[PDB]
């Protein structure tokens, strides 16, 4: 039994069963990457995700034709890509690579950004559906403030009431208790198995593995099955470092930290460039987005969980990140995605990139791209922007 | 008369000046506000001058060490003008986090401009939950600190249901003048209006009241006068270029209402009635509608315009939309098919403050104007 074999149909297990709840008129609902999931699943609701959807589509090169429709309606290619592919989807009536059924209700959670309320607030309209608004208002502050806390506990609680007319059922404290547990544990093996490259050298994975496993901590954080699933991940892991074999093909020559999200239209070619030059990715962020710790039956603590998520911190903050995940991860280099549709993550790193730099005192680079829209990535281009801080490890390298 | 215009523009056409000019005759700070929404009744209450910053027509060159490209018109220019020490007259801005750019361009200034005191503030979206409120009074509180650690004395909270006082009266001012401005269509050309308006962002605003209140009567005192050519809304962030509201006037197309953020969504919502005054305040954004950085599921800012196109009898709507604006580009597709369905006719025409070779909107809005001719 592979581990891959039963992500890929865990993953493809909750589509399946998102239309099957559509079909028998059970409510499906779509949700914003880093929503508070415990709400959602202590009722049984089937919980579809836009962002992976997304991602899904311009990995199989299908999302120019859905940012196109959207963008035939008058959206501008300034908005991101996610939002302009799932625009396109709706409007389409789905799609053919990775289709899943329209909403019933809506989920948002700003903590990734503020993009998705806007964009939120149209597919409610469009559909006259209920939304549930989550809003964990930016942490300007090195500490969440306890005005922050009391806000969000009280909009748990709205999302609640919301919840039982939806779904039609009444909350159940007692498994909303055993919710907690599930995803509390779940995150703890998200951020365990997603941090062993820190360690081996050779890691015992390629960096972009964890964009593949990142899909069921995102839609499935407070299931049994994620947790079977990632136990299965990391003993093959385990297995690997002991062995010192690893998924990423050939030899290790350098380790970085690749900062933001991997343009899904360009993974593949991204890959390989990497592979040739002997580099992978040992430090990442990542491992740190879906911890979301918290003790059981805490709401005070589960506030803070999901307002801390890197995204929703201070420029202080956000740069500690990269600068621990480099340092731990053992990093030779840092690498930086301007991606032209995330504004919050690419407003910020020109200042966060020098001084990760100026604290480190490992080199840098960056190349420009998008995660969905296929026309912002040149490749010729990141070929020699990877090529040219291979240049410049290998020659602080060797003395 | 000239009067009246005459010293709106001479604040207008040098913000600095008149910065300087308050703190040596009145020995007091000014702090800035950013973009469309601030708790400026808590700065005036404090006796110092809320000062209202918009951007400008500027090129980008400091701005490029924090910003790429991408990053919205009006911010660009905020920043650069920051690098510039354009704002160095100030104790302090308050950079309200209402969406992703105005979030970050908050957490670079803290570090790109140092000697300007940044205060935080995030208004909630859950808007009318009253767990929202109760949060937005506390954020309230922080800024009232803040701007106490600045100015150095307390801001007491009779003062500040008296700054509400003043504020009220000056919306419904400003409110009344639209109708007046729109009775007098032919007088009152697109630049007039728009200089009326924003000269409320450089000056105390019971000055401001006073100086409306006397052009308005000026302007009873003219017979109401027939639109001699197309009335259109504006709606948008701002479209406040001499540029922009010169092309409106060679085509003989006449203002009489807009949807704003710099101009009428400042006063369409009065402050609530109420005991505790950070409570009013935090309450007034609760009834806030029709704007895109506004939390509304249901997006009630396209039918809202309609209503007015329909009160006034206007002739067209215009998009001036902000470059790189996303808030208002999710907005563009809903808000316009609700004004097209109502058989109201729009035009998209782009808002950007580093170019200076306009040449799209002149022809876009030509075309209109000979569009509504028929
Ligand atoms: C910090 C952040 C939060 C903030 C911010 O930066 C962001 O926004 S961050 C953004 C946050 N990002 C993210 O969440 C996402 C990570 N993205 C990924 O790459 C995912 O792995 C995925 C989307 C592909 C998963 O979805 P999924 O695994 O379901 O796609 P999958 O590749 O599995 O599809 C192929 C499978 O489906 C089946 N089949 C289909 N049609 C068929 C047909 N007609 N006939 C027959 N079969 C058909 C096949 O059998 C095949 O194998 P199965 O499964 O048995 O093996
Ligand atoms: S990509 Fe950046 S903007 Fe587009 S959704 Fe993920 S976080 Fe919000
Ligand atoms: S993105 Fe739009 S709303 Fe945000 S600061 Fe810019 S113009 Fe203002
Ligand atoms: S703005």
């Amino acid at each position: 039994k592979e581990a891959r074999v039963v992500i890929n149909d865990l993953l493809a297990e909750q589509y399946a069963n998102a239309f099957k709840a559509k079909e028998e008129g059970r409510p499906v609902g779509w949700s914003t990457s880093v929503f508070p999931q415990e709400l959602a699943e202590v009722f049984d609701l089937n919980v579809l995700y836009p962002e992976n959807q997304a991602a899904g589509v311009a990995a199989k090169k299908g999302s120019l034709e859905l940012c196109e429709i959207a963008e035939s309606k008058g959206y501008s290619i300034d908005l991101c890509a996610y939002a302009r592919t799932n625009f396109g989807l709706l409007e389409n009536g789905g799609c053919e690579a990775l289709d899943m059924p329209a909403p019933d209700f809506l989920l948002c959670c700003n903590n990734i950004c503020n993009q998705v309320i806007k964009w939120y607030e149209n597919i409610s309209r469009e559909l006259d559906i209920p939304l549930i608004m989550i809003d964990t208002t930016f942490n300007n502050e090195d500490e969440v403030t306890q005005s922050r806390i009391d806000y969000i506990k009280a909009q748990f609680e709205e999302a609640i009431k919301q919840l039982e007319i939806i779904s039609g059922k009444k909350f159940d404290p007692k498994k909303f208790e055993e919710v907690m547990k599930i995803s509390a544990e779940n995150g703890r093996l998200w951020k365990y198995s997603m941090s062993l490259p820190a360690d081996s050298s050779p890691s015992p994975m390629n960096g972009f593995d964890l964009f593949t496993y990142m899909a069921v901590i995102v839609c499935a954080r407070g299931k049994k099955e994620t947790t079977e699933a990632f136990k299965l991940l990391i003993e093959e892991l385990e297995d690997n470092m002991k062995t010192g074999k690893s998924s990423f093909r050939g030899e290790e020559k350098y380790r970085i930290m690749m900062e933001g999200i991997p343009c899904w239209p360009y993974i593949g070619y991204k890959m390989k460039t990497l592979a040739k030059f002997g580099v992978n990715m040992t430090g990442s962020v990542y491992p740190h987005a879906w911890a979301l710790q918290y003790e059981v039956n805490d709401l005070d603590g589960m506030a803070v969980a999901y307002s801390t998520m890197f995204n929703n911190v201070n420029l202080d903050r956000m740069t500690k990140y990269r600068v621990d995940s480099l340092v731990e991860g053992k990093c030779d280099g840092a690498f930086y995605h301007m991606n032209r549709s995330c504004k919050l993550m690419s407003l910020i790193q020109y200042e966060m990139q020098r001084r990760a730099a100026e604290e480190t005192g490992l080199p840098y680079a960056g190349f420009d791209g998008d995660q969905a829209d296929p026309r912002a990535f040149t490749n010729a281009q990141f070929e020699t922007r990877i090529q040219g801080l291979v240049e410049v490890m290998e020659e602080r390298k060797k003395l | 008369m000239e009067a009246i215009l005459s010293k709106m523009k001479e604040v207008v056409e040098n913000p600095n000046a008149a910065v300087k000019k308050y703190k040596s005759e009145t020995g007091k700070k000014a702090i800035g506000c950013f973009p469309v929404y601030c708790p400026e009744e808590i700065i005036h209450a404090a006796g110092m001058l809320p000062v209202g910053i918009w951007g400008g027509q500027t090129e980008l060159d400091l701005a490029k060490q924090y910003f790429p490209a991408f990053a919205c018109s009006i911010m660009q220019s905020c920043l650069e003008y920051g690098l510039k020490g354009a704002y160095d007259e100030l104790s302090g801005v308050i950079i309200p986090g209402m969406c992703d750019t105005l979030i970050c361009l908050g957490q670079n200034w803290k570090s790109a401009v140092p000697h300007i005191k940044y205060i935080s503030l995030v208004h909630p979206q859950n808007r009318k939950l009253e767990a929202g409120v109760k949060y937005l009074i506390s954020e309230y509180k922080g800024v009232k600190r803040e701007l106490e650690e600045i100015c150095g004395y307390e801001i007491e909270e009779a003062k500040i249901h008296e700054s509400i006082e003043v504020y009220n009266e000056h919306r419904k001012t400003m409110r009344d003048f639209v109708e007046v401005a729109y009775k007098h269509s032919n007088t009152i050309k697109p630049s007039i209006r728009s200089l009326v308006i924003k000269s409320g962002f450089f000056m105390r605003k019971e000055e401001h009241t006073e100086l409306v209140k006397d052009l308005i009567a000026k302007l009873n005192a003219m017979p109401e006068e027939v639109c001699s050519g197309k009335k259109v809304l504006l709606t948008g962030i701002l479209a406040d270029s001499k540029d922009i509201l010169d092309i409106l006037e060679d085509n003989n197309i006449s203002v009489v209402a807009d949807d704003l953020a710099q101009e009428t969504r400042q006063f369409r919502t009065d402050v609530p009635a109420g005991d505790d005054a950070l409570e009013r305040l935090a309450r007034q954004w609760s009834n806030i509608e029709g704007c895109s950085l506004a939390y509304d599921p249901k997006k009630k800012r396209g039918s809202l315009i309609v209503d007015e196109v329909k009160k006034k009898d206007i002739d067209g709507v215009i998009f001036c939309m902000m470059k790189f604006c996303d808030p208002e580009e999710y907005d563009y597709p809903l808000v316009r098919k609700d004004i097209e369905d109502s058989g109201i006719p729009t035009l998209y025409v782009e808002i950007d403050q580093q170019t200076q070779n306009n040449e799209q909107a002149r022809t876009r809005i030509q075309t209109f104007a000979e569009m509504m001719s028929l």
